[PDB]
């Protein structure tokens, strides 16, 4: 077997965006590089709304 | 977030007689009340706000009609034919009944072919997908020009990390991406910096104390490792003679040796080396002693020359030199820097100089300072180079002091006591100069340089006893960084993040607000009470239901105590008239283009600006496309009939009028108002009138009443009708023809074309290019 | 003729498993070739139809 | 750690430089190692061998 856990059933997903959900959610079966943890932001701006 | 939206928003409306002879097509966009003697572009704006809101357009939004399509059984057939917008079947069924009328035969198979194609989406170089419907032309224009606009701000994930490279922090994880999100990532940021200097400069005291506030809260908490106050006092003791039987000057220095208040002094000491300017001072006793001289010698030594102002560095050395050179406080109030630095050094004593800290310089940007390069001091006066103290004759300095003989000729006790107690604080100093650098660094990471350049402490609340100052550095501790620590200001450099960016957006608003409303003011009363009460609505209507100003804002405005309307109004009349650049958000800019279009094409909203009445008797032309019977259109007003120009009035003059029969039994064009209208194309035939009168004459002024049309469709052969229309109606009102109004003939007009983004593209929520380390 | 890339091989997949369902082999290894190429995303189902 | 120092006062020091002061403190772990590259080769058995 070439995968212990498969990235993804290559049938469910319909674009893009669903692939990269699904690869999100099957990397913890995987060896990361990096092991997600909370992401630190240095930038962020808010544009005024209607 | 962007929200996708999956239709095109049209208002084509198809508008058919039960003849089939004449049909037509209609843009609904409503009516909208206007009203005269008030600015139109204000009025505009407001009806702008309620237009974008009716299309899905104001939030920012992408669009998602690509996949709206079909094909067809034809095998030849490839084309996708889109399903939005009017849909060819009506205009064919339109079509089939009008020319059932004329006893046509129906559209034939290569005729309909030719029809039910028209709508249709192709794919686009890049991989757009061009959709083609019919739609009306506001609609068009405005989801068009809203669609650039929100696409500017629209950029590819590595251009984001690229704008963002420059502040990322060296001992943050690097974040991985998906390798999608690399080919096709797409991030939508505002990227414009709003300077939050109004408010600083404003209101200097309140911002600082603001900030001042949360930053030593921050610190006051930070975990230390301290020696024993009474080992270092058994060492001090024994350094010098001490004994408990005979009263000496050791003893006076330790006996007051607190730690209580240690966090507030590491706090202030944090404070002090991370801002620009930022001054402290000591209140010494009316009768110095050598706890005073002890705390001023800490304070000219340890702290910074920029935190000691001129007058403190004064103070200083007046109680100094009453202390060791026999003389009183009313003597020195008079003499300068020179002669109190003569009279001191004469005596012996060398420390009366104040030195300069040393900057060291940010490894990464400082945030929201885009190019920039920031700075801070280090602690306790120590090159970071030469790891020691700037003055390189400290040492031999304090040897002086040992050897000098200070309030008495005979005997070192003060000497010797004084020049102990310098060299334990010095090495303290320079033993824990380190942790307290790292601390000053970290903290000074989360202030932009607005604020490192700009705050100030006017309002004296931070300052350090001299008893503070003595124990802090006689016993300094160490400070140790620990993992919650860390966290903790993890989470708070998020929060001051998050509170920088309301605050740009709170101050931008106030700008465009005061700009918009508030005009240039004058030494002659009236203009003060019109200023006054234009105000207080300002005030009342921007504070009521959801406030515009975000409550961070409110909160620094209040802590100098208003009641939160009064700051804010305050702040408001300060920046009437400013010159501070202002960023054209694309919002602002899709209201003007709405409100523009407004003023412009007025027959699309319900509402001309002249109309004309004249009696029935007098032919005029009239828009004959669309078939109305009598129809109160024209294609434009007359400007000249039956060989004479029509006569024009304001409605001013006209309602002031008192002769108005003579003037209506020629009729006459009204104007300089906004006239606003209605009508009811009904389906069938009948006689056109309006719901109520035209006039209404009291004997105050004379009115227009309301106008609502009601349309009949005609048929030529019909004496009743005819009649009817020649002879019960005596006036009529002609208003020129709305835009909106289309003939189903040339229906090739409401062809447009709308592009949507390619599928592929796949939109990162979170752009943060880094993970936190724990 | 319509629809995506994504969906075209989808389908075309579960159209070799209704046909050739005698013999599940043929429907395994490509969905095993699916797998692989669907990491890259729209560019990757392309490829497999290469 | 070992020289008394700061991230920020270091920040610009090359490699020597930094070699250096760490060695005139008596620290002599200061280089990187390569590592000898091992020769191997899977045995043929009815396959081509590697």
């Amino acid at each position: 077997k070439l995968f212990e856990t498969s990235p993804f059933d290559p049938l469910t997903i319909k674009n893009n965006q669903d692939v990269v959900d699904k690869l999100y959610a099957t990397q913890s079966s995987s060896i990361q590089e990096v092991v997600p943890t909370k992401t630190f932001a240095t930038e962020l701006q808010f544009g005024v709304t209607s | 977030e962007l929200i996708k939206v999956p239709t095109i928003p049209h208002n084509l409306v198809l508008i058919q007689s039960d003849n089939g002879k004449h049909a037509l097509i209609k843009e609904d966009l409503g009516q909208w009340p206007v009203e005269t003697g008030i600015s139109l572009v204000n009025q505009a704006g407001v009806f702008a706000v309620q237009l974008a809101n009716k299309l899905g357009i104001d939030k920012p939004f992408v669009l998602d009609a690509g996949s709206n399509y079909f094909t067809d059984t034809s095998f030849i057939d490839t084309r996708k034919y889109c399903t939005d917008g009017l849909s060819p079947r009506e205009i064919q069924k339109a079509l089939n009944r009008q020319r059932a009328y004329y006893d046509r035969p129906e559209l034939t198979i290569s005729e309909n072919k030719t029809l039910l194609s028209q709508s249709i989406i192709y794919p686009d170089a890049d991989g757009n997908d061009v959709s083609i419907i019919f739609s009306g032309a506001m609609s068009h224009a405005i989801f068009t020009y809203a669609q650039s606009q929100w696409n500017k701000n629209i950029i590819k994930l590595d251009d984001y990390i690229r704008e963002i490279t420059l502040t990322v922090p060296k001992q943050y994880r690097p974040r991985r991406f998906k390798e999608i999100e690399h080919t096709h990532g797409y991030v939508y940021r505002e990227l414009n910096q709003g300077s939050l200097l109004p408010l600083v400069d404003a209101n200097l005291k309140e911002s600082s104390s603001y900030y001042f506030k949360k930053l030593m809260s921050s610190i006051s908490n930070v975990p230390v490792d301290a020696r024993t106050l009474q080992s270092a006092t058994a060492a001090l003791a024994a350094d010098t003679g001490q004994a408990v039987n005979r009263a000496q000057h050791v003893s006076m220095l330790t006996n007051r040796l607190t730690t209580a208040n240690a966090p507030t002094v590491r706090a202030i000491t944090v404070l002090t080396c991370m801002f620009k300017q930022f001054r402290i001072g000591m209140t010494y006793a009316l009768d110095p002693n050598i706890m005073d001289v002890a705390a001023a010698t800490c304070m000219l030594l340890f702290r910074p020359a920029q935190s000691i102002s001129d007058e403190q560095y004064r103070y200083c050395l007046q109680t100094m030199a009453v202390f060791l050179t026999n003389t009183t406080y009313d003597i020195v109030n008079n003499d300068t820097i020179d002669v109190l630095k003569m009279k001191l050094r004469n005596q012996g004593w060398p420390f009366v100089e104040r030195y300069n800290a040393v900057e060291i310089d940010m490894s990464v940007e400082p945030l929201r300072s885009p190019g920039q390069v920031g700075r801070y001091y280090n602690p306790f006066n120590i090159d970071p180079l030469t790891k020691k103290h700037v003055e390189d004759r400290l040492e031999e300095f304090i040897n002086q002091v040992q050897v000098g003989r200070f309030r008495n000729a005979s005997g070192n006790a003060v000497g010797t006591t004084l020049a102990a107690f310098l060299r334990a604080c010095r090495d303290k100093t320079s033993a824990n100069w380190r942790g307290y650098s790292v601390l000053v660094s970290r903290y000074r990471s989360l202030i932009p340089n607005e604020l490192f350049e700009s705050l100030r402490n006017i309002s004296g609340e931070y300052n350090i006893n001299p008893q503070d100052e003595h124990s802090f550095f006689f016993a300094l501790a160490q400070i140790n960084a620990d993992d919650e620590f860390i966290g903790a200001i993890d989470k708070e450099s998020a929060e001051y993040l998050d509170e920088y960016a309301t605050l740009a957006r709170d101050i931008s608003n106030s700008l465009t607000l005061v700009k918009a409303a508030f005009g240039p003011l004058e030494r002659t009363s009236g203009s003060i009470i019109n200023h006054a009460n234009n105000l207080n609505k300002v005030i009342n209507h921007v504070f009521a239901d959801k406030p515009l100003i975000s409550e961070t804002m409110l909160k620094i405005l209040t802590i100098d105590g208003t009641t939160g309307k009064d700051g804010y109004r305050n702040w408001l009349d300060k920046l009437v008239g400013h010159n501070y650049p202002v960023y054209v958000e694309p919002v602002v800019n899709i209201m003007n283009f709405i409100s523009a279009r407004f003023v412009a094409d007025s027959s699309y909203f319900g509402y001309t600006n002249e109309i004309m009445i004249m009696p029935n008797h007098i032919n005029v032309p009239v828009d004959d496309r669309f078939g109305f019977r009598d129809s109160p259109f024209c294609t434009s007003l007359p400007r000249t009939i039956m060989g004479n120009d029509v006569r024009r009035i304001s409605y001013n003059v006209f309602s002031m009028m008192e002769d108005i029969d003579d003037v209506i039994s020629e009729g006459f064009i009204l104007y300089d108002a906004y006239f606003n209208f209605s009508y009811d194309i009904m389906t069938t035939d009948g006689v056109t009138r309006l719901k109520e009168d035209i006039l209404i004459v009291t004997d105050t002024g004379n009115d227009i009443k309301p106008i609502h049309f009601y349309i009949y469709f005609e048929n030529r052969n019909d004496k009743k009708l005819r009649y009817e229309s020649k002879m019960n109606v005596s006036y009529r009102l002609y208003i020129k023809t709305p835009a909106c109004l289309l003939p189903l003939s040339d229906y090739m007009r409401a062809q447009h074309d709308y592009v949507s983004p390619s599928s592929s593209r796949v939109y990162i929520k979170d752009p943060a290019v880094v993970y936190t380390r724990s």
